[PDB]
């Protein structure tokens, strides 16, 4: 995947990322922006609106879990296939999430970092990040391909 | 197909971009060729070097095209004919590429307008761009 | 977006279907459930059995929607308002599913109308079914 | 992948397919139905109308070659990833075909066989075949996964 040069940049910037906040924001944007994803999150309660979604405690809670698994993915960045094999089994085999949605999340994730970091998250630095989020998406979709 | 609310939110968002529309235009292209290198194969005649005045002037053209679209949200086909002609008939741009620029633009808008880039605005802008993209990628002349 | 030739083609092809639209609508549903099993999770309350009363009875429904849509090609949003509400707001159908149904329908049409299923007709119906799926997946309330 | 059954049923059906004509049709339907795909085929001459495309010699001949590698991947359903390794490299590294089009073609192939075989192409036989063209669309996409 990344070279050494890129793999370092990605690890330094990621160090600066506030996991509580960013995970919840990304999950919630996903529910808000691609509304059908909400159907996987009915149990989650009121997801009627943006305000509802963003302020749902379970959403906020779930976002964390997600970013946490990402942060771990960022530690096993050369074996994402391995790092995510369980999660691939769950999302794919149990939940029945279509893998096109995994791209959507990784993409949403990218917009969130850029919101929170502005000029700090540079064209150069985002490019490297898109390769990560695609790997994790590919890794997650492993039980299909 | 956009809500009244989506068109509200798109107008709102685009007033804020205001006069940096060309700037953000350039930055989104710049982010797209960097992040998605294959998109470059469509600009073999371009200076694609960082800071190229050619990329800058083209972003002006793309943003200028989007602002036209914001004013003609009820008849995008009619507004964007000449541009479908180019993108679909002449250039024959693979549809996925429009996803890549749209994402890029969203990245761009997010980083310059953290306050205004609310999830709701995000949703509306996303829909807007998928609508523009469908237009440039249909052969309806 | 549809050209004037696209509309002609759809009208013509949808006409040839005529009284067999309920049947084909049922065949399309059976074919989708069979090839793409995940779609069945949208019908847990149904007997998706071969020849189901319920599948058959649904396939009639979906076809009568498309016949109405063919009569309102100029205004699908206006025409399909209540079906968007259902598929978009209530059921929250992941849009990948619409592709799998549209494929299924085209596979059906091809097998029952080989002489009439030309690549021009195939293209025009593809775009038509993409337009309908967009509307049904759009929240324009 | 397929089982013994899905495999022998699919193999039998395939014996009835005339590769010459069916490849040319599928390739041509791709170019007409999803017209951005013509940009990969510039050297093939006139692609200006549906009749041009269908009647184009270069298209038919290329269509033949397409189905040949398909018949081939039928003879190696067990290892599609190994089967399609070169073509994976050519399409992916040298032509840069977005993997999304591999799926369109696989689907267009399915509609073609249905056209040519009508009711004979049963819902049950269409199904095993969907697994087949998706298998194939994944092995070619391997230099993206
Ligand atoms: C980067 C993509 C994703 C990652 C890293 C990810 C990671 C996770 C993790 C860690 C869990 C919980 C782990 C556990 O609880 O054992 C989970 C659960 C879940 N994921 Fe994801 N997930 C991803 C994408 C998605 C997407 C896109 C969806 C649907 C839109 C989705 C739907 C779910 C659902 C429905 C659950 C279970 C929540 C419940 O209990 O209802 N996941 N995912
Ligand atoms: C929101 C989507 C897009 C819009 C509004 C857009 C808009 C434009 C505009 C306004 C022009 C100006 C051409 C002129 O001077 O008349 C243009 C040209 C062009 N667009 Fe796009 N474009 C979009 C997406 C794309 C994508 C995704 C690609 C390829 C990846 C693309 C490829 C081109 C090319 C190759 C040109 C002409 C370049 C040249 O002059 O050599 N466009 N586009
Ligand atoms: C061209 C696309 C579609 C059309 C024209 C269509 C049309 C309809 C119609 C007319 C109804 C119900 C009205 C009634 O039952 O009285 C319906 C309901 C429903 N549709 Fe669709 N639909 C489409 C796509 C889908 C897709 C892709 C799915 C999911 C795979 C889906 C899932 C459902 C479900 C679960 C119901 C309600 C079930 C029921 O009432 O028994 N629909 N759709
Ligand atoms: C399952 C999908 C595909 C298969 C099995 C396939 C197979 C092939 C084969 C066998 C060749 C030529 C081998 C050679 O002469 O070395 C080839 C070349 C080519 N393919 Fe495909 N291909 C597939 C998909 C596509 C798609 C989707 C596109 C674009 C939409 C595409 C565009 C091309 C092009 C431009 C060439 C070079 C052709 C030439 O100039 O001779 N292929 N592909």
């Amino acid at each position: 995947m990344l070279t050494a040069e890129e793999k370092a940049a990605v690890t330094a910037f990621w160090g600066k990322v506030k996991v509580d906040e960013v995970g919840g924001e990304a999950l919630g944007r996903l529910l808000v922006v691609y509304p059908w994803t909400q159907r996987f999150f009915e149990s989650f309660g009121d997801l009627s609106t943006a305000d509802a979604v963003m302020n749902n405690p379970k959403v906020k809670a779930h976002g964390k879990k997600v970013l946490d698994s990402f942060s771990n993915g960022m530690k096993h960045l050369d074996d994402l296939k391995g790092t995510f094999a369980a999660l691939s089994e769950l999302h794919c085999d149990k939940l029945h999430v279509d893998p096109e949605n995994f791209k959507l999340l990784g993409n949403v994730l990218v917009v969130v970092l850029a919101r929170n970091f502005g000029k700090e998250f540079t064209p150069v630095l985002q490019a490297d990040f898109q390769k990560v989020v695609a790997g994790v998406a590919n890794a997650l979709a492993h039980r299909y391909h | 197909v956009l809500s009244a609310a989506d068109k509200g939110n798109v107008k709102a968002a685009w007033g804020k971009v205001g006069g940096h529309a060309a700037e953000y235009g350039a930055e989104a292209l710049e982010r797209m060729f960097l992040s998605f290198p294959t998109t470059k194969t469509y600009f073999p005649h371009f200076d694609l070097s960082h800071g190229s005045a050619q990329v800058k002037g083209h972003g002006a053209k793309v943003a200028a095209a989007l602002t036209k679209a914001v004013e003609h949200l009820d008849d995008l086909p009619g507004a964007l004919s000449e541009l479908s002609d180019l993108h679909a008939h002449k250039l024959r741009v693979d549809p996925v590429n429009f996803k890549l620029l749209s994402h890029s633009l969203l990245v761009t808008l997010a980083s310059h307008l953290p306050s205004d880039f609310t999830p709701a605005v995000h949703a509306s802008l996303d829909k807007f761009l998928a609508n523009v993209s469908t237009v440039l990628t249909s052969k309806y002349r």
